[PDB]
C-alpha cells in the first residue's frame, strides 16, 4: 500500500514533469517552422548480429531465471545435490558461452 | 506522513541530480587544467538553475513522430524507473522496505531499456533507431554481469534483502573476499548508464535527439539519477558502513561521503579514458567479464560450503 | 504597473538563464577553429561562463561561424541553422565569416555569413584572438541581458 | 640519425609475463592514467580571470587600425597610396586631392576591417607611420557595416588611441 | 650592437627523452597482495 502510494508519486511527479516540459515552451509564440540523416531515403538494413546478441541476452537470461534461487537454495539439508546442481547451471551457461565463442557467433559484436 | 517521506526522498534526488551537473563539470574543470562555472553564482552554485530554466523554455525541436504515444512514455519511463530504484535503498533505513530489495532494483534497471527503445522507435531516423538498438544491446548484455556478479555476492548475504546487507558486513567490507566482483560491477554500472569509456551515444548521435530540450533534460536527469543510484548501491554491496541503531545519521554521513567519491570517480573515469569502439566493449563483456562472472559465480557457490560459512536465511 | 514590473522580472529572469547558460555550435570551418579551440583551452575556458563545449546542434542555443564560408557549404549552413530551436544567434568570427575576408573576391566563397544566415554579433580578426572571441561572445550576453520579449509582449 | 618506435621484442620469462597478466587483469596502467588526471586536480588551472585579467601581449600586436597625426595635430597620411597597393585583401580604398592650403591629402581612406586579414603590410609599407595596426582588439561589433571604417572612424581611432600606439611604436622602431 | 642572442656559456641541458618512471609492485607482489585481501575477506 506505501509501495503503491510511492509508485504512484513517482508517476505523477514523472508525468507532471513531461507535461511541463512539454507545455511550458508551447506557451512562446515563436514562428511557425517549415524545414524541408545518414540515410537518403534507403530502408533499415537489417543487421543478423544484433538479433543474434539479443537472443544470447535472451538465452543467458533464462539461465541467470535458474541461478537466482541460489541464496536461498545454500541452506538446504541436500547440499551435495545442490551443490552439484548449482555448478552444473553454471557450467551449461559457460557451456552455451563456449558454443557461442567457438561457432563465430561472437564476432564483430564480440 | 508517508507522503512527506516519499517527498524528502524524491525531492532531494532532484536537487542531487541538479548539482551533479555542477560538480561534474567543476571536476572535469580541474582535470582539464582548467576552472568550471564560477561565473553564474557564486562559485558557480547558479549554473544548474541557470541551465534548467534555460532548457524548460527553449523551443520544440516538433518533431515528426511515428507514435506520439512512445514520444510521451519513454521520458515519463525514464523517470519513473529512475525514482523507484531509490525506494529500497537501506540508508539506513530504506523508504520501502521489502525482502527482495535486491531483485525489485535488477528488475526496474531491467525495464530501463525501453526507454531507450521507445524513444528511438518514435525518432523517425532510422540513424536514431540504429543508435538506439546499439544503445540497448549494451545495456541488456551488461545487465548479464549485474545480475550474476549480484548473484555471487548475495550467496554471501543470504537473501536479497538490501537492509540485511549492512548486517553482512559488520565485521570488514565485502569488497575485501569479492573485489573481483567488485572491479567487474563498477565497471558493468559504468557500462549500465551509458557512461564514458561506453558512452557511444556521443560518439560519431544517440536515440533522444529528436526530442525537445525539455524532455532531454528530463532524460539526462532521469540518467544521472541512475549514476548516483547505482553508486549508493554500489557502496551499500561492497563498501558497506558502520551502523548505530541509536545514532542512524552516523551510517547516513557515512555512506553519504562514500557514495559521493564513488560518484566523483565516474567522473574521474570519464576524465582519463578514450572510448571503446561497440565490439570492443562487446568483447569486454562476452568474453573477458562474463567467464570470470562465471568462474566466481561457481566459487561464490562453493566456497561458503568448503569453508562452512553459509549465512543466515532470515 | 504591476504586470509592467513582473514582465520587467521575468524578463530580467529568462534573459539571465539565456545568457548565462549560452551553448554553441561551432562550425571549425577553417583557421578560426583553431582559434575558438583556444578559447575553449584552459587560460580562457568558456565553460566557466556556462559556456559549454562542443554542444550538440539540436540543443544547441548560439552557432559561431568560424572559418570561411564556401559556396558548397552554404546550403549546410544554411540546414544547421534552420534547425536549431529558438531563441538562436549567430556569432560571425574573423574576416571571412564576416565579410569574405582574404577569399572575397573569390568565385567559391560566400561574402560573409551574413548572406546566408542572419548574424548577431561581428568578431573581427584573421584571426580574431581567442581574447576577442570571449569578448565577442559577452557582448552576445550583453545583447541577450537587454532584450524585452514579455515587455513587448505585454504592450503589443 | 634514426630510431626504432616501437620495436622491442617483450620478455617471456614467468616474472614479465606475470607482470603483463597483473597489468592485464588489476588494471594497472589505468589506475597510472586515473593518478595523473588526479594529479591535475589538485594543480592550480592556468585560467585568467578576463575580463578583469587580460591575456598576454606585445607592441608588435596586431590590432584595430588607426590614421596617426604628427605632434602638431597634422595628420601624417600623405595619400601616396602605398598602404592599399601592398594590401593583400585589398581592403585599403583611398582617393586623394589637394586640400584648401596645397597638402596631399587623402579624401576618402576606407579599410573594410571584414576584407582585411590584420598581417600589417599597410603599416610597414607606410613612409611615414601614418597608417598603424594598434592594440585594440576588443572591438566586436552588432551589424556588418559598423566594419566597414572610412576615414573619420580610422582617425577617431588614432585620436583614441594615440598615447599606447605612440608607446608601442617607441619600444618596436628600432627593430623595423 | 645589441640583439637577442643565447647568454655566454649557452643555456643549460634541456630534457628530451622519455621518462615514463616505472612506479609500482611486480606481479608476484600484485597478486600476492589481491590474494591476500581474498584470503582476508574470506576469513
Ligand atoms: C522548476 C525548474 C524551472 C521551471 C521553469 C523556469 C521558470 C519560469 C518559467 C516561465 C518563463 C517566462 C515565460 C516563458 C518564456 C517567455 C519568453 C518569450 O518568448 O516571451 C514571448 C512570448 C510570445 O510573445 P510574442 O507575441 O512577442 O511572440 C514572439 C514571437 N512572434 C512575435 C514572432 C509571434 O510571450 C509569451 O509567451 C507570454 C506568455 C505568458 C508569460 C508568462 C506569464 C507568467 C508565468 C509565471
Ligand atoms: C548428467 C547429470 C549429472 C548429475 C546427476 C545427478 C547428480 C546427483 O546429485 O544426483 C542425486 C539427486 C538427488 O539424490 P538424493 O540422494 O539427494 O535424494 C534424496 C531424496 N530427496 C532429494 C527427496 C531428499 O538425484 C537423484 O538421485 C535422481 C535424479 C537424477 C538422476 C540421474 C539423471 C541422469 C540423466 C541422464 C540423461
Ligand atoms: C566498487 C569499488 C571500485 C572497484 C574497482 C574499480 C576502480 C578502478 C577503475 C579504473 C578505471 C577502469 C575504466 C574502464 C576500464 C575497462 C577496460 C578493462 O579494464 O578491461 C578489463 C580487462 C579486459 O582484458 P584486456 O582487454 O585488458 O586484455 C586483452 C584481452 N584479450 C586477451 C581477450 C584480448 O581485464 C579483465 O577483464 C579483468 C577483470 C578483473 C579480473 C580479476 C581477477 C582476480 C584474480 C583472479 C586470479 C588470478 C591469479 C591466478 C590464479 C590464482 C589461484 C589461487
Ligand atoms: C539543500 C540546500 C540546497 C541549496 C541550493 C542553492 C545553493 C546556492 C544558493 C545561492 C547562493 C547565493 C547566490 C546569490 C546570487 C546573487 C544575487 C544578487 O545579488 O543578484 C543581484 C541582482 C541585481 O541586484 P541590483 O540591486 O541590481 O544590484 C546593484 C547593486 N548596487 O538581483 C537579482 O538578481 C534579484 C535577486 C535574486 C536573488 C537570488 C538568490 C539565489 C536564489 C537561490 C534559490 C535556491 C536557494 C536554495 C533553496 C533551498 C534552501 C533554502
Ligand atoms: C506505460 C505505462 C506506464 C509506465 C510507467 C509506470 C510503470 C513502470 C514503473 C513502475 C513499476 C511498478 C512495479 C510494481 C511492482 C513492483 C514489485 C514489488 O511489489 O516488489 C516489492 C515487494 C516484494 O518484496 P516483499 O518484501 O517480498 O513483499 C512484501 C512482503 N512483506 O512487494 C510488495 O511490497 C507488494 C506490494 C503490493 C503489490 C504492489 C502492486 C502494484 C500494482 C500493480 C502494478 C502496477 C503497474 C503496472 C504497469 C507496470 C509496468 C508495465
Ligand atoms: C525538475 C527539473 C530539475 C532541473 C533539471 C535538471 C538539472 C539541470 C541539468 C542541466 C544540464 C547541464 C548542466 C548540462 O551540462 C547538460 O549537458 C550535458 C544537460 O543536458 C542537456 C543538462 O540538462
Ligand atoms: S577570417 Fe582569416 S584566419 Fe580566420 S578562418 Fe578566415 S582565413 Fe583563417
Ligand atoms: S593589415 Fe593587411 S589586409 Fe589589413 S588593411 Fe593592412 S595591408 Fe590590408
Ligand atoms: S596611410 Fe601611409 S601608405 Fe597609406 S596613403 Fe597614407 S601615407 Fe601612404
Amino acid at each position: 500500500m506505501n509501495l503503491m502510494i510511492t509508485l504512484l508519486t513517482n508517476f505523477t511527479l514523472a508525468t507532471l514533469l513531461v507535461t511541463i516540459a512539454f507545455w511550458l515552451p508551447q506557451l512562446n509564440v515563436y514562428s511557425e517552422k517549415t524545414s524541408p540523416d545518414p540515410m537518403g531515403s534507403a530502408r533499415l538494413p537489417f543487421s543478423m548480429k544484433f538479433f543474434l546478441v539479443a537472443i544470447t541476452f535472451l538465452l543467458f537470461d533464462l539461465e541467470i531465471a535458474l541461478l537466482l534461487p541460489l541464496p536461498w537454495a545454500s541452506q538446504t539439508t541436500n547440499l551435495n545435490t545442490m551443490l552439484t546442481m548449482a555448478l552444473l547451471l553454471i557450467f551449461l551457461l559457460a557451456v552455451s558461452l563456449a558454443y557461442e565463442w567457438t561457432q563465430k557467433g561472437l564476432e564483430w559484436t564480440e | 506522513m508517508f507522503m512527506i517521506n516519499v517527498l524528502t526522498l524524491i525531492i532531494p534526488i532532484l536537487l542531487a541530480v541538479a548539482f551533479l551537473t555542477l560538480v561534474e563539470r567543476k571536476v572535469l574543470g580541474y582535470m582539464q587544467f582548467r576552472k568550471g562555472p564560477n561565473v553564474v553564482g557564486p562559485y558557480g552554485l547558479l549554473q544548474p538553475i541557470a541551465d534548467a530554466i534555460k532548457l524548460f523554455i527553449k523551443e520544440p525541436l516538433r518533431p515528426a513522430t511515428s507514435s506520439i504515444s512512445m514520444f510521451i512514455l519513454a521520458p515519463i519511463l525514464a523517470l519513473t524507473l529512475a525514482l523507484t530504484m531509490w525506494i529500497p535503498l537501506p540508508m539506513p533505513y530504506p523508504l520501502i522496505n521489502m525482502n527482495l530489495g535486491v531483485l525489485f532494483m535488477l528488475a526496474m534497471s531491467s525495464l530501463a531499456v525501453y526507454s531507450i527503445l521507445w524513444s528511438g522507435w518514435a525518432s523517425n531516423s532510422k540513424y536514431a533507431l540504429i543508435g538506439a538498438l546499439r544503445a540497448v544491446a549494451q545495456t541488456i548484455s551488461y545487465e548479464v554481469t549485474l545480475a550474476i556478479i549480484l548473484l555471487s555476492v548475495l550467496l554471501m548475504n543470504g537473501s536479497f534483502t538490501l537492509s540485511t546487507l549492512i548486517i553482512t558486513q559488520e565485521q570488514v567490507w565485502l569488497i575485501f573476499p569479492a573485489w573481483p566482483l567488485a572491479m567487474m560491477w563498477f565497471i558493468s554500472t559504468l557500462a549500465e548508464t551509458n557512461r564514458a569509456p561506453f558512452d557511444l551515444t556521443e560518439g560519431e548521435s544517440g536515440f533522444n535527439v529528436e526530442y525537445a530540450a525539455g524532455p532531454f533534460a528530463l532524460f539526462f536527469m532521469a540518467e544521472y539519477a541512475n549514476i548516483i543510484m547505482m553508486n549508493i548501491f554500489t557502496t551499500t554491496l561492497f563498501l558497506g558502513a558502520f551502523h548505530n541503531p541509536y545514532m542512524p545519521e552516523l551510517y547516513t554521513i557515512n555512506f553519504t561521503i562514500k557514495s559521493l567519491l564513488l560518484s566523483i570517480t565516474f567522473l574521474w573515469i570519464r576524465a582519463s579514458y578514450p572510448r571503446f569502439r561497440y565490439d570492443q566493449l562487446m568483447h569486454l563483456l562476452w568474453k573477458n567479464f562474463l567467464p570470470l562472472t562465471l568462474a566466481l559465480c561457481m566459487w561464490h557457490v562453493s566456497l561458503p560450503i568448503l569453508l562452512s560459512s553459509i549465512p543466515p536465511q532470515t | 504597473s504591476r504586470g509592467e514590473y513582473v514582465v520587467a522580472k521575468l524578463d530580467d529572469l529568462i534573459n539571465w538563464a539565456r545568457r548565462s547558460s549560452l551553448w554553441p555550435m561551432t562550425f571549425g570551418l577553417a583557421c578560426c577553429a583553431v582559434e575558438m579551440m583556444h578559447m575553449a583551452a584552459p587560460r580562457y575556458d568558456m565553460d566557466r561562463f556556462g559556456v559549454v563545449f562542443r554542444a550538440s546542434p539540436r540543443q544547441s542555443d548560439v552557432m559561431i561561424v568560424a572559418g570561411t564560408l564556401t559556396n558548397k557549404m552554404a546550403p549546410a549552413l544554411r540546414k544547421v541553422y534552420d534547425q536549431m530551436p529558438e531563441p538562436r544567434y549567430v556569432v560571425s568570427m574573423g574576416s571571412c565569416a564576416n565579410g569574405g575576408g582574404y577569399y572575397h573576391y573569390s568565385y567559391s566563397v560566400v561574402r560573409g555569413c551574413d548572406r546566408i544566415v542572419p548574424v548577431d554579433i561581428y568578431v573581427p580578426g584573421c584571426p580574431p584572438t581567442a581574447e576577442a572571441l570571449l569578448y565577442g561572445i559577452l557582448q552576445l550576453q550583453k545583447k541577450i541581458k537587454r532584450e524585452k520579449r514579455l515587455r513587448i509582449w505585454y504592450r503589443r | 640519425t634514426y630510431k626504432y618506435v616501437n620495436l622491442r621484442e617483450p620478455s617471456m620469462d614467468m616474472k614479465s609475463v606475470t607482470d603483463r597478466a597483473a597489468q592485464t587483469l588489476l588494471w594497472t596502467e589505468l589506475i597510472r592514467g586515473l593518478g595523473m588526471t588526479l594529479s591535475y586536480l589538485f594543480r592550480e588551472p592556468a585560467t585568467i580571470n578576463y575580463p578583469f585579467e587580460k591575456g598576454p601581449l606585445s607592441p608588435r600586436f596586431r590590432g584595430e587600425h588607426a590614421l596617426r597625426r604628427y605632434p602638431s595635430g597634422e595628420e601624417r597620411c600623405i595619400a601616396c597610396k602605398l598602404c592599399e597597393a601592398v594590401c593583400p585583401a585589398q581592403a585599403i580604398t583611398i582617393e586623394a586631392e589637394p586640400r584648401a592650403d596645397g597638402s596631399r591629402r587623402t579624401t576618402r581612406y576606407d579599410i573594410d576591417m571584414t576584407k582585411c586579414i590584420y598581417c600589417g603590410f599597410c603599416q610597414e609599407a607606410c613612409p611615414v607611420d601614418a597608417i598603424v595596426e594598434g592594440p585594440n582588439f576588443e572591438f566586436s561589433t552588432e551589424t556588418h557595416e559598423e566594419l566597414l571604417y572610412n576615414k573619420e572612424k580610422l582617425l577617431n581611432n588614432g585620436d583614441k588611441w594615440e598615447a599606447e600606439i605612440a608607446a608601442n611604436i617607441q619600444a618596436d622602431y628600432l627593430y623595423r | 650592437v645589441k640583439q637577442d642572442m643565447p647568454p655566454v656559456g649557452g643555456y643549460g641541458p634541456i630534457d628530451y627523452k622519455r621518462n615514463l618512471p616505472r612506479r609500482g609492485l611486480s606481479g608476484y607482489s600484485m597478486f600476492a597482495v589481491g590474494i591476500g585481501a581474498l584470503l582476508f575477506g574470506y576469513w
